Order: C-alpha cells, then structure tokens, then sequence
C-alpha cells in the first residue's frame, strides 16, 4: 500500500544521512541504473578553491574520564545539534566525525563566491556554542578550530560503511592546522586570507616553535524493503538497529575491543596531479578499498566490524556485537581472529600490489584494545561511532607505525605473546598523557637485517 | 571463452618469462589476447618483467596492439614507464599508435620523459 512510500521516506532519510542535497537528489530520481545496481558504480568529482574546517575538543579525555557510558553520548548529541543548525543557517556541509573532532566544507557541491566567508563565521559561532555549552553543563573544555582553503576531490569510497568524503592535500593541510590550532581560536592560512578583506580581528597567528593568522572574533515493496534495510546495515550495525528501533538513542561501554588502524602510507608520493584531478588513482584507491570490504564477506569474519573510513584510513574493530559469552567459545579468540584479519588483509594489499604496475602501495597498521564506549550520533541523521581510551590511543599508535610492520600495544603485546604470535620490540614510545610505552611489531625479521 | 583458464595462465607465463610454456600455450589455442581482471594483457605482464622474445611469440601469435590496461594504458605506454629499449623498438615495428594517450591524457613520450629516459623519449620523436 502506502508503507511502501513510509518506506522511501525512511530511505530519504537514510541517503540524506549519508550524502548531501545535491548529489542526494540526483541519485533519488535514479539518473542511470548502474549507480542504483550498486546501492543495492559512482560518480566523483575535484573542485577547486573550497572551505575546509576542522574542530577538535580540547582535553576530552577528562571530559569522557568517568561517565556512566551515556552521559557523554547525550551531551555530545546536544553539541552537534547545535552545531548542525549552526551549519544549516551558514549553509555549509557537515562531512563526518571523528572521535573528539568534527568537520565541515563549504561549496563543494555547488561553490559559492563567499564560502570561506561562511565559513570562518560557522566557526565563529562554533566558539559561541562551545562557550555556551561550558558555561551551562559546567563542563570545562573548548575546541580547537583549525581552518584552510584550497581543491579536494570529493565523492564515496568503498561499498561498505561507504560515506561521502573529501580527499587532496588540503586535507591534510587542514588537519595539520587544527593539530597546530589554538584552543578557542580558529587558526587560518593565507589561503583563506587571500580572499578574506580584512573585516575581522585578525593576528599574525604562527607557530611559536607559511603565512598562517589567527582570527579570535570580530508488490513491488520488498525491493524497496532490501534496499533500505541494506542501507540501514550499511550505515549502523543489527544489534544497535534492534537497540533503537525499540527506543531513542543508544550507548554502550565495552570495557574490551580491539581496535585496528590501517593506513596507505605511499599514496600521496604516488598521488601526483599532472592528471586532470587524480580523480583515476582514486578509483584505485576505490578498487583497493572495495576489496578491504569485501574481506568481511567471510562467515570467520562475523565478530569483526569496519567502524568507518578516515580519509583514506580504514578503521575495524570488534568485541561489539557478540554480546553472548559463550561457554563453547574462548571470550579471547575474537582479538585472534582480528589479528588473522589483519594479516589477510595485508595478504590481499600484497595481491593488489601484484597487479599494480610498477609501483607498491604499503600500509602501516596499528593495534589496540581495551575499555571503550559505542554510540550513535544523529537522529534525522545518523552516525555510529566509538570512544575511550583505546580509539585515540591506537590513532597515536599507529601514526607512528612503519609500513608492513603491526605496531602493537604493550599489553595487548603481553596478551598476544601467550597466543603463539612471534614479535620482536621496536622501542617504547611516548604517548600523550601516557608518557613512553612500549611497542612491539610481528613481522620477524622480515627486512634483510 | 569456454573455461577461460588459458589466458589466466598465459598471464601467470607472461609475468614469468617461461617461453616454452607460452609455446604449449598457444599451441594449444590459448587466447592471445586474453586479460586478467585489471584489463592487463600478455602483453603487459611482458613489457614488465623484460621478456622480448615471448613479446616476439605473442605478436607472432597476433596479440592486440593497443590493448589499454583499466588505466587505459597500453603495454606500450608501460614499456615507455619502464625503458626495455628493445621491447619499445619493436612495438614501435608492429604498428603502435603514437598519439593516443591513457585516462591520465598523457602519451607514453611523456611517461619516458617522466622516467628521465632520454633514450625512449628520442625513440619516439623520430616517429610521426
């Protein structure tokens, strides 16, 4: 009857949570039936001269130090709401999430002549709702503000958990100069000024240790049933989808699950733009990609999850589904089983590199488990996501990785060396606000000395 | 064709450099210019590894070419990355196109060029 279009709308919902108005509206009306084959074949695009912000939370750690696994769900909720009704009047696309930062671009589907402009004013009114959140929750933690200008090739990557993104140098730039940002205050370059016209407080805002300012202020249902519950799989899990489907909100505490990064460490040396946008080494970078997901099609391969894809990351964990402790199953074997994952997959980049001419792409990958927090974020959106400990820990870990080579926590070390695995110590590393630790790597003297 | 498992392994030989198992090969009716998934051709996997007498045999056996790679380029815009002098002459003999390009836009002189091989890259300036 009509519950199919109730049906439609529930995916409306579900795209627009996924893509935005532009590109959203140009797939609803199906312009060629591969790209709907596919959601059950893309398109991707470089722009030049867009907006680019990033917002990281200053010392979340203590701010997340010891919750009842919920409150900082909510109140992290309330902050992006408010700050997705600051976008929605400044008219600029919120892209995704990560963990204790959050982003935006302006005029990547259509540009717009003062994009920057709203921009830098998004980020203003960023502050005043940091500040108004500190001073009503009285919760002592503001966000560092880190803003660039330049051309991102943006489209969608990988089939799984596949989310519309942004990718070139600039965002690297921009990631840069929010980890290089000051808390409170938005941290430009030129090449926001070079358009700017002085209408604000501007500082010459540099490092104190290339033209870089700050600014301070001034019958045919079923279909359309697989279809959107494939996409409602594609966007969050089954157990939290039962979780919620019965409720508002979710939030859990799983004070045990690794975490696992993996990144392409060689691609931007490959990435050269000669070519009319890159936009082909992408569609590599897709192929790969594609196969990474693909990986999770085993039925070995039921406890694992792929969390999402940062930039060009490729974030799984596990320990999340499974509620069940089985007496016919080791509560420990899922971090084996992960670990077996992640040396497949390093077989399966080595076949990619197989069939890519003349050049390798190697990635380094991180290790992690331990206690950590799940939750999903939008409501008329949605996001899935993870935080604690554990997540920025392996971040930090494995930004800090050797290509080939499994850098491993030390205690995660410890529990894995009674697992039968082979390693050998690469150092102790300093952590922030864990100081030195030591990390171990699996691959045994696989270099010739 | 029917049980494609011919060209797979005149790929897998291709890549190899195994001459005698090329011969056995086509012998026995192996499709000469069958690919593997990326759209790479015998050809291909030849211009690789170095092996100019099986690209002899292959041409020999009619092979494509201008076959393009999913990039787009062709055995001979991959010798033109690598430098096998000899491979390139002798695609040259066998009627390679000159001014095509691949999906980058780019023709294969441009490659040489980016390779620093002055040799490939007045290799084909004396063509037209």
């Amino acid at each position: 009857g009509k519950d199919l279009e109730v049906e439609k709308a529930l995916k409306e919902r579900m795209i627009h949570s996924v893509m935005p108005r532009i590109i959203a509206d140009d797939l609803m009306k199906q312009g060629d039936e591969e790209s709907e084959n596919s959601v059950k074949p893309f398109k991707m695009q470089q722009i030049e001269e867009v907006s680019i912000l990033f917002a990281d939370i200053v010392g979340f750690t203590k701010m997340s130090a010891n919750k009842s696994a919920h409150a900082l769900v909510g109140l992290l909720n309330d902050l992006f709401g408010r700050f997705d009704r600051l976008c929605e009047e400044t008219k600029c696309e919120k892209i995704s999430t990560l963990g204790d930062c959050y982003y935006c671009v302006a005029g990547c589907p259509e540009p717009r002549a003062d994009h920057a402009y709203c921009c830098i004013e998004m980020g203003l009114g960023m502050i005043r709702a940091i500040e108004q959140f500190c001073q009503e929750k009285k919760e002592m933690v503001n966000m560092r503000v880190g803003v660039h200008t330049g051309t991102v090739l943006c489209g969608i990557l990988g089939m799984r958990r596949f989310k519309f993104d942004v990718w070139s140098n600039d965002v690297n730039l921009a990631n840069l100069m929010e980890q290089l940002g000051v808390a409170g205050k938005v941290h430009i370059s030129e090449a926001t000024a070079k358009y700017l016209d002085d209408r604000y407080e501007m500082e010459d805002g540099k490092v104190t240790e290339l033209k870089t300012y700050l600014i301070a202020g001034q019958t045919k249902i079923q279909s359309m049933r697989d279809q959107a519950d494939w996409l409602l799989r594609n966007i969050i899990p089954y157990h939290v989808a039962e979780q919620l489907k019965v409720s508002q909100t979710y939030s859990k505490n799983h004070d045990s699950g690794g975490v696992i990064f993996a990144s392409i460490v060689n691609f931007s040396e490959f990435y050269e733009e000669n070519y009319e946008g890159g936009k082909e080494c992408y569609r590599v970078l897709n192929e790969l990609i594609g196969d990474f997901d693909e990986l999770l099609s085993k039925p070995d391969y039921s406890s694992i999850e792929k969390i999402k894809t940062i930039g060009a990351t490729y974030m799984a964990a596990s320990g999340l589904n499974a509620t069940q402790c089985r007496d016919g199953s080791h509560p420990q074997e899922h971090l084996q089983i992960l670990f077996e994952f992640a040396k497949e997959m390093m077989r399966v980049v080595d076949d990619f590199n197989n069939n890519m001419l003349w050049f390798n792409f190697k990635l380094r990958v991180g290790f992690n488990h331990g206690p950590l927090t799940a939750g999903v974020i939008g409501t008329t959106k949605l996001l899935y996501d993870i935080w604690g400990d554990t997540v920025n820990i392996a971040s930090r870990m494995d930004t800090t990785g050797v290509e080939c080579r499994i850098q491993v926590s030390e205690e995660s070390y410890r529990v894995l060396s009674k697992m039968g695995y082979e390693f050998d110590y690469r150092g102790t590393v300093n952590v922030k606000g864990k100081g030195q630790m030591k990390t171990y790597l699996y691959p045994k003297c696989t270099d010739s000395g | 064709h029917h049980g494609s498992d011919l060209g797979k392994k005149l790929l897998e030989a291709a890549r190899a450099g195994q001459d005698d198992e090329v011969r056995i090969l086509m012998a026995n009716g192996a499709d000469v210019n069958a690919t593997d998934d990326y759209g790479h051709t015998p050809l291909h996997l030849a211009a690789w590894f170095g092996h100019l007498e099986i690209v002899e045999v292959l041409l020999k056996a009619g092979a494509d070419v201008n076959a393009a790679d999913w990039l787009g380029d062709t055995p001979l815009h991959l010798a033109a990355r690598i430098g096998h002098l000899e491979i390139v002459e002798v695609l040259l003999k066998h009627g390679a196109d000159v001014n095509a390009q691949d999906k980058f836009g780019k023709t294969p002189f441009d490659l040489a060029i980016d390779n620093g091989n002055e040799d490939i890259a007045e290799v084909l300036q004396k063509a037209a």
